[PDB]
RNA sequence: CGUGUAGGCGGCCUGGGGCGUCCCAUGUGAAAGACCACGGCUCAACCGUGGGGGAGCGUGGGAUACGCUCAGGCUAGACG
RNA sequence: CCUGGUCCACCCGUGACGCUGAGGCGCGAAAGCGUGGGGAGCAAACCGGAUUAGAUACCCGGGUAGUCCACGCCCUAAACGAUGCGCGCUAGGUCUCUGGGUCUCCUGGGGGCCGAAGCUAACGCGUUAAGCGCGCCGCCUGGGGAGUACGGCCGCAAGGC
């Protein structure tokens, strides 16, 4: 059990002789605020269901966010295909400045100080994936020089 | 004793249908065939066993997989001869990755296993008898060895990893350690513990399945003679 | 005909590692040395030796990568994830010492030539100098 | 689609110059505003004082890796 | 007969003499224009027969330019790989053209297919990159208005830029 905030829900649809059917989708983030965050996309014949599935994959696919003073170790850009993201660490006592997606994630990421910017496609979904893969790709003075042993 | 064994008739396979990643594992191309370097297969058969041993003796089960007619039976043996889960038939997908559910088919084998020996058969029209029978038949056909442990195998041993790569994927997506006997036909990189050698002629298959299932029980006690292999073996 | 031999090297390197490879051989030069002599001194390579391929003097450069990995795509993390040249041949970039970049928040290096040798972001700041910001690595 | 004028871009080594480039010093960069402090009006706006900076540019000295120039060599480009 | 480019082999010569390239110049399918030939087949236009509500079409019978040639213009195109050029680097599999070798094999240039890694919105690309890099040129900046108007230059004109 973690935080579990729900990024967005959408009613998609497909055609077929007679009429149009539907389906709902769910981006959901999840966190303890100790540096453990999870993103999950859930689609199901019903709104309630979808969100359920959301948390489930979320709890399945999470990542260690190497905080520091409540912020982030270093700065990063990440393109996920079309949608880019800027993560830049802020001094103690700034605030988490980002759009619904990158914040909603970064909040339960346990961050507080972090400058950010969406770029390229601002597709929620695709920004989401960006935000994670960004995080994932974070390093600390530690695990850095850990690779520069010899 | 190993050198003379393998080198005897159990090395060098696939030719020019290769895959460049399998380079550090080759001596040359004789008469067209790719002849793997055996001297390294030792150093690798070693480390592999180093892993088997340090698992056999820590009481963790190993899933065996082979679906090719050149190596099906010779695994159904070494598996029963180790009392380990195995897969002889069509390695159905998601068996590991979607365990909870494929398992529900096992709980259907025993749903019929117990409604085999029973007085409920005095009834059931000739319809359900042909049906429920057939249903147990195939259930069995594919799940003879996929019962054993109702838990995620601590690792998996496999013949041609490029053949049942589907499997390898499942294991890989679950972090389940993977050992397998791959040749040039197979890409090394994606195998945790690597057995570089023939993957078709029943020769090399028995030689590495044997001494693998042999080194299995040699961490439980009960050293025996080799297992059923020759019956029409060439 | 190679316009900027370095951004070549720099790329040779970059390219070799994407597939993870023993070494690779930038054609040699005292400056390509000097630069390499810092990737290694800073722990991005194992190092490098001088070699030959038909009287032609290159630089065997031994790459460094991470530990294997569990899960799918067990391919190692990179010791050199990112390496992109600055101060290019079609647009030299220079810098005063106060103008010197603070790569990746300390986690990175900004190699750069100067009048007192090919320093680094810290080496320059400390030595109190600037010059042709050669490239950024991390 | 070619050809090529101007221009932009320039392989390996040695040395001279030191134009770019880098550092130091000094002059300049008025004040007012801005910014950091301090106080003056009951606060504040306004307002006084003090400090700290500003790329630029002139001058003097220094550095010589990279760029330029001049000089010598090489043959992996190119040409024959 | 005259002549261009181009690959290979020997490592001989020159010693960076390179790459790109605004303007400029040259070339530039078809149709089209001028002068003069040529004219069988085909064939815009045009004439008839059908079809058709009509049929200034599709199908049929005819037929002039033109299609050919020489010389001079015109300078456009789905002028297409809709992919500027040069160079370095980044798995292989396969068949194919054409070179060289102490020729079941290797190596060099070219043309295809499948595909590592990687790029990609996807489709796909992938040592013939749409990968990873540097140089230089060209070009884009919502649709229609419109490649229109005006001006300018070019052209006999059509018309082009
Ligand atoms: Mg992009
Ligand atoms: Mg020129
Ligand atoms: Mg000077
Ligand atoms: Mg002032
Ligand atoms: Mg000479
Ligand atoms: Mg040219
Ligand atoms: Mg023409
Ligand atoms: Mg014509
Ligand atoms: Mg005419
Ligand atoms: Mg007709
Ligand atoms: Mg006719
Ligand atoms: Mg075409
Ligand atoms: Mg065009
Ligand atoms: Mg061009
Ligand atoms: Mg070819
Ligand atoms: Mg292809
Ligand atoms: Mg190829
Ligand atoms: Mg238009
Ligand atoms: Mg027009
Ligand atoms: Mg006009």
């Amino acid at each position: 059990d973690f935080e579990e905030k729900m990024i967005l829900i959408r009613r998609t649809a497909r055609m077929q002789a007679g009429g149009r059917r539907f389906r709902f989708g769910a981006l959901v983030v999840v966190g303890d605020r100790q540096g453990r965050v999870g993103l999950g996309f859930g689609k199901a014949p019903e709104v309630p269901l979808a969100v359920q599935k959301a948390g489930y994959y979320a709890r399945r696919n999470m990542v260690e966010v190497p905080l520091q003073n409540g912020t982030i170790p270093h700065e990063i850009e990440v393109e996920f295909g079309a949608s880019k993201i800027v993560l830049k660490p802020a001094a103690p006592g700034t605030g988490v400045i980002a759009g619904a997606v990158p914040r909603a994630i970064l909040e339960l990421a346990g961050v507080t100080d972090i400058l950010t910017k969406e770029l390229g496609s601002r597709n929620p979904i695709n920004i989401a994936y960006a935000t994670m893969e960004a995080l994932r790709q974070l390093r600390t003075k530690a695990d850095v020089e850990r690779l520069r042993k010899g | 004793v190993k050198e003379l064994l393998e080198a005897g008739v159990h090395f060098g396979h696939e030719r020019k249908r290769w895959n460049p990643k399998f380079a550090r594992y080759i001596y040359a191309e004789r008469n067209g065939i790719h002849i793997i370097d055996l001297q390294k297969t030792m150093e690798e058969l070693e480390r592999t066993f180093r892993f088997i041993e340090d698992l056999a003796m820590r009481g963790g089960t190993i899933l065996f997989v082979g679906t090719k007619k050149q190596a099906q039976d010779i695994v159904r043996m070494e598996a029963e001869r180790a009392g380990m889960p195995y897969v002889n038939q069509r390695w159905l997908g998601g068996m590991l990755t979607n365990f909870k559910t494929i398992s529900q088919r096992v709980h259907r084998l025993e749903e019929l296993e117990a409604l085999f020996a029973s007085p409920e058969i005095e009834e059931r029209p000739k319809k359900e008898q042909v049906r429920l029978k057939h249903e147990l038949e195939r259930l069995q056909k594919y799940l003879s060895g996929f019962r054993l442990l109702k838990r995620l195998p601590d690792a998996i041993f496999v013949v041609d990893p490029t053949k049942e790569a589907i499997a390898v994927r499942e294991a890989r997506k679950l972090f389940i350690p993977v050992i397998a006997l791959a040749d040039t036909d197979s890409d090394p990189d994606l195998v945790d513990y690597i057995i570089p050698g023939n993957d078709d002629a029943i020769r090399s298959i028995q030689l590495i399945l044997s001494r693998a299932v042999d080194l299995i029980i040699q961490a439980r006690g009960g050293v025996v003679e080799p297992s059923p292999s020759y019956a029409l073996v060439q | 005909m190679l316009t900027d031999p370095i951004a070549d090297m720099l790329t040779r390197i970059r390219n070799a590692t994407r597939v993870y490879k023993e070494s690779t051989d930038v054609p040699a030069s005292r400056f390509k040395e000097e630069i390499l002599r810092i990737l290694a001194r800073e722990g991005f390579i194992k190092g490098y030796e001088r070699v030959d391929v038909d009287g032609k003097p290159y630089l065997r450069v031994y790459l460094k990568y991470g530990p294997r990995r569990q899960g799918p795509d067990p391919r190692p993390e990179q010791v050199i994830h990112h390496i992109r040249r600055i101060s290019k041949p079609g647009r030299r970039v220079y810098v005063g010492v106060k103008e010197i970049p603070r790569v990746r928040r300390g986690l990175g290096i900004a190699i750069l030539s100067t009048s007192k040798g090919v320093l680094t972001d810290r080496e320059a700041r400390k030595l109190g100098v600037g010059g042709e910001l050669i490239c950024e690595v991390w």
